[PDB]
DNA sequence: TGTATGCAAATAAGG
DNA sequence: ACCTTATTTGCATAC
């Protein structure tokens, strides 16, 4: 149930790619 | 001007392959740009470049600097709070989530901690709350 | 022994 | 000189 204390990079190019592919 | 998407993932494998060619871990490439720019970027930052784990800007501000180091040859150090001050602080937060710049001074001093680091600790923390429990 | 990654400091930018 | 939101980095330690 760990909520994920900690911050993330928004729209990392990694995920930005897998998105504009399918 | 900074490249587009279609060019960033390309530089990604180029840098990875061409990196182990001259035998240099990402950690070394870090302290490498240290003696090349005025400061540097950790092994983590360089890692994230490879796996494309960075925003548009954060990677577009880096492609050019990274390519200089590869083409041709050649910030305050993070404060890590001891777990005993992390718990101590959690308590004062539990008493009041937003202390005045006065209280804050009176807390840092009351605990032998740089006033700034504390003013900041509460900031990041308040933001943390907002993320964790809405 | 190099590489990820979680958690989270530092910083950037508008008030 | 401080808060807020948004983000960039990076100890530390899990792979």
């Amino acid at each position: 149930a760990r909520p994920y204390q900690g911050v993330r990079v928004k729209e990392p190019v990694k995920e930005l790619l897998r998105r504009k592919r399918g | 001007e900074p490249s587009d998407l279609e060019e960033l993932e390309q530089f990604a494998k180029t840098f990875k392959q061409r990196r182990i060619k001259l035998g240099f871990t990402q950690g070394d490439v870090g302290l490498a740009m240290g003696k090349l720019y005025g400061n540097d970027f950790s092994q983590t930052t360089i890692s994230r470049f490879e796996a494309l784990n960075l925003s548009f800007k954060n990677m577009c501000k880096l492609k050019p600097l990274l390519e200089k180091w590869l083409n041709d040859a050649e910030r305050k150090k993070r404060t890590s709070i001891e777990t005993n001050i992390r718990v101590a602080l959690e308590k004062s937060f539990l008493e009041n989530q937003k202390p005045t710049s006065e209280e804050i001074t009176m807390i840092a001093d009351q605990l032998n901690m740089e006033k700034e680091v504390i003013r900041v600790w509460f900031c990041n923390r308040r933001q943390k709350e907002k993320r964790i429990n809405p």
